[PDB]
């Protein structure tokens, strides 16, 4: 009856790493963040824009460094707020970016590399 | 040749609906300046007359307030549109133009079918927008008048918006000469240059 | 209308000495609370050196307020207004340039936290408070004063 | 009541033997006089008297400096206090 | 030449980007970012003044009064574009900033490998930020340049630690000082023995050195110093200030720092967030005293890249006077000017959108400290 | 009357060419 | 309500949920949903209600905290009693909840119980729809003549009525809170020691706690040789006012409109006004008649958004997704496989003959997040509350057409539209046509009738200072006084009103506006920016006035013998005035 | 405005001088009786303007030193214009209240008040200053004069 | 030299360098009571730096070009006051100095101050053999340079009118001693206040609460109320 405020939806490492293993057909992007980070704040926000423009042609998903810091560490994450984008073809590689990036930039990258 | 001469300084286009003019006077004697100013600007503010729209006629309208099925905007916002628009004349009488079109598209200024004494300043001024294939008839009645004032439509016929000017010493007290600059800012129904010379 | 006297931020004149007096003030304060904590004066000292000190400096800004601009700026705006007896009384003009002052609570006394600061500086939040003790009482008075 | 300030920067001058001390109502020390006491202030250009009228106290001590507009001398309901 | 003296910031050009990652024990909700702000005027202590990357100093040193140029690379796209603009708009000059055709602007090509159970990542296209080489610095700039200064996330870049110890060897061949400032990021907390080990090289080529007071922990000893902030006597205490029970400002011994001194070392600072500056030198020691207030705006603070606009009023004022390394109380007197640069800093939301002008940093210390501290 | 006009008429002059 | 303003209706939403979540079932030792609409409810004059099983019909609350009832709108205040007696902690609340719970109690000792209960019950209001402040500040109404210490941080000094009711009629404060025991609860920042957990440290304090904590308003911006601890601020503990160190302080209030109502906290520069002057502001920001074209203002103090959102006047989504379509009448919007409909009102009449009518603020393929504004209602632009216009000021006697509160205006502001606002008539005829109460009827069911009213002779003007006017003389724009680059100005207010009323803060704004104009800005200036430095606002203005002069080329803007002053004109002769005049661009409003 | 004057609007005044702008109307043959002349006011004809000028004048009525006497004219807009020194309004009928009206309350036999005996209409606020300001005479002294000194004359 | 300044008005020492003796020694703290002690640390005031004014930028100036003289660098309370009372006379002589320059170069020198673009000589021997060379006198050569003056220049001009009459000091200040007036940047930045006029509010920031859900939606959610 009332629909929930917030679309992103919130992985830990177990449930990321499934979810990466599976079969994926949209593009998956990962946000690493953290509450006490000022700049995830901004990042927050522009996420959530993100997700209503790419209903279902997408998934957000985002990690909490404060509860996967080994996992964040092991992903090769140097700083917040840093994005993971993966593509659903195998074979071809991941996108980490770093810093609070263009909503533009974010729609390029799933769109023509993803 | 003139001992006293007059000419346009800069003369500039804004946008189709806002020029800019500056003007100079010199040499002027003492006071002569002052007494130019103050009344060439009343003339420039409140004299000069200008042209436009004083009503419209909807054919199939209960209220100015309603809405027409096909059009983004409502009456009421057709009349504000109306009533910006910018139109020149030199001839006096109320004057009769029409706007009869068929959608969908975008109204301007330039689909106003004008009397031959009467002319539109800007083309891309706004009037409506149509979604739909409908017929739109729309009467219209021009003046031409000092100041200000179917369904009314609120005309303020001034076409200078605003003026400005400045008195400088032209030098030496050989006769405490003066020198005079006027600005003139109008809607482009007349240049600066033709304000200065009509007021 | 032809001389168009007006109103602005820097007619509103202090006296040149508000400084040198509040920062007197200010160091006589301090050194009597420092003392009240070590037991050499009582609670009651200290709360009639409060009142009194500040009460005081604020009434000798008042004075001080007329010579200052019949000296230095006898044709203020401000000064003008109230001077010639056109409109405002020189306390009204002094919460304006010199300090607000002491206020009283509703039962009868006075707040121990002076109003240091004047309308053109602008009151902290806390002086703020204690002046709508006077605007509240103020109107309340003036109701029953008519009836 | 009424309060003496210094018309100038400069140094006080008077005899202590000639008033009385005394503890005023903020808790300082002070002195009261009860005679026309003749305090001097030397300034940077010339020297000054202040007349100090009996039935006053005096809040400065001999030597001590001053500064002008300065409160030098005052001319001179039961209430409960919970701490 | 012109005055003020040129200063060169080595590294990335990214926008945000906090490299200080650790764990905290205080989280909020991980939806409703407007609690957010609450950690923000109760940070975690890696946190209170956070650094950023080499273009918010270069930023930060321009705006307090400075000339400052940006040594690094990007790519040819408009991310890129958008960098540069950033920092031509701020007056830094870009003459050193190299640009990548061929790259994506502050994009790393990585492969997802399932390594005993778990997922971890390896690098397989370093991106332009972090690639920079030898034959593309600019030594017009480092010729010029009198403090030359980068951060610690160049040595995770196998190229980058290449390339940066080339450009060091130019500017100290130009007389250029090295400001080392550590700001280590997420990979470089894992361990001391291989984080000094890491940077060991990098710190002894630096003439000034900033540091965080966790960082300097992290260095030495990190669960002696937690120990020593954890005690309280039994049944009395040593001093009556020990009974107010304060925060603790502990001031580090130089015979504690001995093991990071070196002899090419000018100058230490250890930073307390905005609370203390603890500096060091050759001769003397000692510590400033500052402060914060981000409770004051409780809807604007933000203390990202106030880390950032300390070490620029550092940079600021050692260049200008430079009696600072050799005068105990000169030195104190214009790190008061760093302080309230940091304050400042605290007070707006966004790093670069901060950052305050030397006008206003002069009139807030003059507005704090006594006038006998000025 | 006549001085105000001889102020405006300058403003009608035009120059030979 | 810890990190954010809460929602000012918060109150009357929560105490609502109380009373069906646990008060229904207190008094009877299942709820249907309501067969109509609102709009249907208010159409046909019928109540908005739910049915209890068929024991009887209970009225249900909007989002907004009001009910429907015969058609009417009503709000219940809420009420003060006796739980020193003027202390609050020997107080409590009273709200919706426990109201309607004895209703329910004395319908069970159920329809007419209600209606009879909203229509002859003091504390149930009819809902003042002025303009969207009005809507808000209604609700949060305490209902009972002295300030007392225990007041702070919950209910407003200044806000109080005007008569003889003054004192006993109050404002609840922005951050106010009921709590478990119906106290009034103000929220606080905890200085916490080293050795302790203290996940939020914000923290809710009832009257009773107050008096028992050190609570400080200061700042830690000042050092000495010694140390931050031992500077001194001055701090609130047991009622009265001391100076303490730093290290003493339990508390610390730092939220900037924590101890004013919503009607003081839209005042920019408010701490340099007299505080009776403050009051009177707030009585005319309730009095100000939406216009036809809406303005926001140059100068603000934030707060203008929130009232927007917590009005209920603007169209929120309800659901995240994309625009697809827009017209007058409707927006549609789609998300995950589902598609709304929103009418949008237009030309609705409201209880004080004010017209209501929304604007479409997006277009088609426009991404929308679940909350955000999607049309602007009247007095709102873009999401905030605009109930005036900006236009050219100067201050200075003419001619005694200003005498004492008189107001002279330009007659551009009349053909200009300025200040022309829609007034709807209903009196209990074709469609369309022009009766003559002049107007034009726009709705038959009762007849509706419209006026388009422009500013007048006669009519009243003011800004949010207390300073209110008359307008008592209608210029020529050449007959008015202009500036130096020839624009003449559009009111003429007398200055001699400023130094008597003691409103600074109006002298603040005008210079600040007209700076905003010129540099394309609008400033939003949370109060008491005094607590950054000494003569915070006289910097920010004149920085502003100087950067406006220097950017654009104007001096005059900014002249340095004399900053916010230039010399003018007189329209009548040419000749300037002889001293220099105050002008700017205030915020002024129109009052009903 | 006159000290002895006020403005009313025509909507205010013709219902207070209604009955005498029927006579009027009759005593001139504008109108045949009281019938015809109630509906030239009703429709607005601009004879009864004409007619209502003629009968207010020397007409004074009562507005309400708190009430006074005052000359009407009929002034242009909607609100009732008064002079700076100064609702209900009352129109005397009889001769006996006429007189009185004009003969003891009008607002220039009363310029003293009975307290003490001061005036009632000084200047105050804008006219007081611009007196000041006009009597303020020439600056003096080091005022005047950057120096140490160690002008026009007019024949009328 | 002094009693011949204080004689004629010019800038002098209020009192005479000559005729000024110290304050000889006053108690130390030692022969002094508590109260009359001064404390061991300086004590912050939040009223330890001079106000900022008009009066102290414009003495600045005027001590600059040497048309008075102060005590020291800064000038005092007692001199910016006497300013206060004085400065209309100051700003005489600035103005008749004006009119004096504009009466000896002629218009064309004077006013090619405020058009950047005219590069002729603008001297009166020029402007002398110009006409001479190709018939154009005085005035038809200045009204070919205000034809290369731009609006905002031209604005800026302004300030020599007649009926202005524009402080020549004020109109020549640059703009690190104009911002002295108010002293300076504040603290706080003004960029925090800034807001765009078109800007529409996102009601979904970070200093908004969380959306208010519709009542009945919310009732039914919580499984109180049955459609």
């Amino acid at each position: 009856f009332v629909r929930e405020d917030y679309l992103v939806r919130k992985l830990s490492a177990q449930e990321l790493q499934d979810l990466v293993k599976g079969e994926r057909k949209v593009p998956l992007i990962v946000d690493f963040y953290a509450t006490w980070c000022g700049p995830c704040i901004l990042m927050a926000q522009e996420l959530e824009m993100l997700a209503v423009e790419y209903e279902s042609n997408a998934m957000i998903v985002k990690v909490d460094t404060d509860d996967e810091y080994e996992f964040a560490r092991d992903m090769q994450v140097r700083g917040l707020p840093t994005l993971f984008f993966i593509s659903p073809d195998p074979s071809k590689d991941a996108i980490r970016t770093e810093g609070l990036i263009p909503l533009q930039m974010m729609r390029d990258i799933i769109d023509n590399d993803m | 040749t003139r001992t006293l001469q007059w000419k346009c300084v800069e003369s500039r286009r804004d946008s189709k609906r806002l020029y800019y003019g500056r003007f100079i006077l010199s040499p002027l004697m003492k006071g002569q300046a002052d007494t130019i100013g103050i009344a060439m600007r009343r003339a420039l503010l409140g004299e000069i007359e200008g042209t436009c729209i004083t009503r419209a006629k909807f054919e199939n309208i209960p209220h100015d307030y309603s809405n027409i099925v096909g059009i983004q905007e409502s009456v009421h916002e057709i009349l504000m549109n109306l009533n910006e628009i910018v139109l020149k004349s030199n001839l006096y009488g109320t004057r009769n133009a029409l706007i009869c079109v068929q959608g969908p598209g975008y109204i301007t200024a330039r689909d106003i079918i004008l009397p031959p004494s009467v002319e539109i300043v800007d083309n891309t001024q706004h009037i409506a927008t149509l979604t739909e294939p409908i017929n739109l008839c729309i009467g219209l009645k021009i003046e031409r008048n000092r100041g200000y004032s179917s369904y009314p439509i609120d005309a303020v016929f001034m076409p200078v918006q605003n003026a400005n000017h400045s008195i400088h010493s032209y030098g030496n007290g050989n006769e405490k000469q003066e020198i005079l600059f006027i600005e003139i800012w109008t809607n482009g129904s007349l240049t600066p240059k033709e304000a200065l010379h009509e007021a | 209308t032809a001389t168009s006297i007006s109103l602005g931020i820097d007619d509103l004149l202090t006296i040149p000495s508000k400084g040198w007096l509040v920062q007197d003030a200010e160091q006589q304060s301090l050194i009597l609370e420092k003392h009240h904590h070590y037991g050499n004066v009582h609670a009651v000292e200290k709360l009639r050196q409060s009142i009194e000190i500040w009460y005081a400096t604020s009434e000798y800004l008042r004075q001080e307020m007329n010579p200052n601009f019949r000296m230095t700026d006898p044709f203020n705006p401000v000064h003008m207004m109230s001077f010639s007896g056109a409109r405002g009384n020189a306390s009204q003009v002094h919460q304006l340039v010199g300090m607000r002052g002491l206020m009283s609570d509703p039962q009868g006394q006075m707040i121990d936290l002076p109003i240091q600061s004047n309308l053109r500086e602008g009151l902290s939040l806390t002086e703020y408070i204690i002046s709508c003790y006077g605007a509240r009482k103020g109107v309340v008075d003036t109701a029953v004063r008519t009836s | 009541a009424e309060h003496v300030r210094a018309p100038y920067n400069g140094k006080i001058k008077f005899n202590e033997d000639l008033v009385h001390p005394t503890r005023t109502r903020h808790g300082h020390p002070a002195f009261l006089c009860y005679i026309d006491l003749s305090v001097i202030i030397e300034s940077e250009d010339i020297i000054h008297s202040v007349t100090i009228p009996p039935k006053s106290f005096l809040l400065v001590q001999n030597d001590q400096y001053v500064e002008s507009e300065q409160v030098i001398a005052e001319i001179r309901e039961r209430v409960r206090k919970y701490i | 030449y012109d005055d003020p003296p040129l200063v060169c910031c080595f590294g990335a050009v990214q926008k945000e980007f906090v490299p200080v990652v650790r764990v905290h024990d205080n989280p909020m909700h991980p939806d409703i970012y407007s609690q957010w702000k609450m950690l923000q005027w109760d940070p975690p202590e890696f946190g209170r003044a956070p650094g950023g990357p080499p273009s918010n100093v270069a930023i930060s040193h321009v705006r307090l009064g400075g000339r400052a140029a940006f040594m690094g690379k990007v790519g040819g796209d408009d991310y890129g574009e958008e960098l540069v603009l950033m920092m031509n708009k701020e007056r830094v000059q870009t003459r050193g900033v190299k640009f990548d055709e061929g790259a994506s602007t502050a994009c790393t090509r990585v492969k997802i490998k399932f390594e005993d159970g778990k997922m971890k990542a390896e690098t397989v296209k370093e991106p332009p930020e972090d690639s920079l080489l030898a034959s593309e610095l600019n030594l017009a700039v480092l010729k010029e340049a009198r403090i030359f200064h980068f951060n610690s996330e160049v040595l995770t870049s196998p190229t980058m630690e290449s390339t940066l110890f080339k450009a060091i060897q130019w500017s100290k061949k130009f007389g250029g000082l090295i400001f080392f400032d550590l700001n280590l990021p997420l990979p470089l907390w894992r361990s001391r023995n291989e984080t000094r080990k890491l940077i060991k090289k990098s710190w002894d080529e630096a003439n000034i050195i900033e540091v965080s007071q966790q960082e300097l922990e992290f260095l030495l000893d990190e669960e002696y110093y937690e120990r020593r902030r954890n005690y309280t006597p039994q049944y009395f205490a040593e001093d009556f200030e020990q009974t107010k029970n304060r925060r603790d400002y502990y001031h580090y011994t130089p015979e504690e720092i001995k093991p990071l001194w070196h002899d090419d070392l000018k100058l230490l600072v250890v930073t307390d967030g905005t609370l203390r500056l603890h500096y060091y030198t050759p001769k003397f020691d000692g510590v400033v005293v500052g402060t914060e207030d981000v409770l004051i705006t409780p809807f604007t603070c933000d203390r990202t890249g106030s880390g950032d606009a300390v070490v620029a009023g550092i940079m600021r004022k050692l260049t200008t006077c430079p009696e600072m390394f050799e005068d105990q109380d000169v030195l104190e007197r214009q790190l008061r000017f760093a302080v309230a640069a940091g304050i400042i800093s605290q007070w707006t939301i966004g790093a670069v959108r901060g950052f305050p002008t030397e006008s206003a940093t002069q009139n807030l210390k003059e507005q704090v400290y006594v006038p006998s501290m000025w | 009357s006549r001085n105000l006009i001889n102020l405006f008429i300058p403003f009608l002059h035009v120059e030979e060419e | 309500g810890t990190s954010t303003i809460p929602g000012f209706n918060q109150i009357q939403f929560e105490g609502f949920y109380r009373f069906i979540d646990q008060g229904l079932i207190e008094e009877l030792s299942q709820l249907v949903e309501p067969l109509i609409k609102e709009r249907d409810a208010v159409y046909e004059s019928l109540t908005y209600s739910s049915e209890l099983y068929f024991i009887g019909n209970i009225p249900l609350m909007n989002s907004l905290g009001t009910f429907i009832v015969n058609g009417i709108y009503r709000v219940v205040i809420n009420q003060i009693l006796q739980s020193d007696m003027n202390h609050l902690k020997n107080k409590r609340i009273r709200s919706v909840a426990d109201l309607l719970q004895d209703q329910l109690g004395l319908a069970l000792a159920l329809t007419t119980t209600y209606e009879s209960f909203f229509g002859l019950h003091p504390l149930s209001q009819v809902l003042d729809r002025t303009n969207p402040l009005t809507q808000i500040v209604h609700g949060r109404k305490l209902s009972y003549r002295d300030i007392h210490p225990s007041h702070y941080g919950r209910i407003c000094p200044i806000d109080t009525s005007e008569g003889i009711n003054v004192g006993l009629i109050g404002s609840l404060s922005i951050h106010a809170r009921i709590g478990d025991w119906g106290s009034l609860e103000s929220p606080f920042y905890e200085l916490v020691e080293k050795s302790k957990k203290a996940q939020i440290r914000m923290l809710f304090l009832s009257p009773s706690q107050d008096e028992y904590y050190m609570i400080a308003a200061g700042n830690s911006l000042a050092l000495n040789r010694g140390i931050q601890e031992e500077q001194v601020v001055p701090a609130r503990y047991r009622q009265e006012f001391l100076t303490i160190a730093w290290e003493e302080v339990h508390l610390r209030s730092i939220f900037p409109f924590q101890y004013f109502s919503i009607g003081a906290s839209l005042i920019p520069f408010i701490e340099h006004n007299d505080a009776n002057r403050a009051l009177m502001s707030s009585n005319m920001q309730r009095q100000a008649v939406p216009l036809s074209r809406s303005e926001k203002c140059i100068v603000g103090t934030g707060l203008e958004r929130q009232v927007a959102l917590d009005s209920g006047v603007p169209a929120i989504a309800e659901h995240e997704g994309k625009i697809l379509y827009t017209d007058t009448e409707k927006i549609i919007l789609s998300g995950n496989e589902n598609t709304l409909s929103i009418p949008l009102i237009m030309y609705q009449r409201s209880n004080k003959n004010t017209c209501m009518h929304q604007k479409p603020q997006v277009r088609r393929g426009k991404c929308i997040k679940k909350g955000q504004i999607l049309a602007d209602g009247a007095a709102t632009v873009g999401g905030e509350l605009a109930l005036g216009k900006n236009v050219l000021v100067a201050y200075m006697p003419w001619e005694g057409y200003n005498f004492e509160d008189a107001v002279l205006i330009s007659e551009c502001l009349v053909y200009g539209d300025i200040y022309t606002s829609f007034h709807i008539r209903k009196y209990e005829v074709m469609l369309g046509s022009w009766v003559e109460g002049r107007g034009r009827v726009i709705d038959v069911r009762r007849v509706y009738i419209s006026q388009k009213r422009e500013i007048k002779v006669g009519d009243k003007v003011a800004g949010r200072h207390g300073n209110k006017g008359i307008i008592s003389k209608i210029l020529p724009r050449q007959d008015m006084p202009y500036l130096q680059d020839g624009r003449p100005v559009d009111m003429v207010f007398n200055p001699l009103g400023v130094p008597s009323r003691m409103n600074v803060g109006q002298i603040f704004e005008c210079s600040l506006g007209l700076a905003g104009s010129l540099l394309d800005r609008h400033y939003r200036i949370a109060p008491f920016d005094e607590r950054y430095e000494q003569e915070a606002s006289r910097k920010l203005v004149f920085s502003e006035l100087y950067e406006a002069s220097k950017q654009t080329a104007n001096p005059w803007v900014f002249e340095p013998e004399y900053p916010g002053k230039s010399r003018i004109f007189d329209g009548r002769t040419g000749d300037p005035f002889e001293q220099p005049v105050i002008i700017g661009k205030p915020y002024i409003l129109k009052l009903i | 405005l006159s000290l002895h004057r006020c403005g009313l609007p025509r909507e205010i005044a013709i219902e207070l001088f209604q009955t005498f702008v029927i006579r009027g109307l009759i005593r001139q043959h504008l109108a045949s009786n009281i019938g015809v002349a109630k509906s030239q006011i009703r429709e607005k004809k601009p004879i009864v303007w004409e007619i209502l000028q003629e009968v207010m004048q020397g007409h004074p009525v009562l507005l309400n030193l708190g009430i006074q006497s005052f000359q009407p004219i009929l002034v242009e807009g909607r609100t009732i214009c008064l002079h700076p020194l100064v609702m209900a309004v009352h129109v005397p009928l009889s001769l006996e209240a006429q007189a009185e009206a004009r003969l003891l309350m009008f607002s220039h036999m009363n310029l003293l008040s009975p307290a003490i005996g001061d005036p009632i209409s000084v200047p105050t606020q804008d006219m007081l200053i611009g007196l000041y300001v006009l009597t303020s005479g020439t600056r003096r002294g080091i005022c005047a004069n950057r120096y140490n000194p160690c002008e026009p004359f007019f024949c009328n | 030299g002094f009693e011949l300044d204080k004689k004629l008005g010019r800038p002098h020492p209020f009192i005479d360098p000559t005729k000024k003796k110290q304050i000889e020694t006053t108690l130390t703290s030692d022969e002094s009571w508590w109260n009359w002690r001064k404390p061991e640390k300086e004590q912050w005031s939040r009223w330890q730096r001079r106000r900022p004014d008009v009066e102290t930028v414009f003495l600045k100036a005027m001590a600059e070009t040497g048309q008075v003289k102060l005590y020291g660098k800064e000038p005092t309370l007692t001199e910016t006051s006497l300013y206060r009372a004085r400065r209309h006379l100051f700003k005489e002589e600035r103005l008749q100095a004006e009119r004096e320059r504009l009466a000896k170069e002629g218009p064309m020198a004077f006013y090619s101050e405020w058009v950047k673009a005219w590069k002729r000589d603008t001297s009166r021997e020029a402007v002398q053999k110009h006409f001479e060379e190709t018939g154009e006198d005085e005035n038809t050569q200045l009204i070919e340079m205000f034809s290369h003056q731009t609006d905002r220049e031209y604005r800026i001009m302004m300030g020599t009118d007649v009926r202005i009459k524009r402080d020549p000091l004020a109109m020549r200040m640059k703009e690190d001693q104009i911002k002295q007036i108010w002293g300076g940047d504040p603290v706080y930045p003004t960029i925090n206040y800034i807001q765009a006029p078109d800007a529409v509010m996102d009601f979904r920031g970070p200093d908004f609460h969380e959306p208010t859900p519709n009542m009945l939606s919310y009732l039914k959610e919580n499984c109180k109320v049955i459609s």
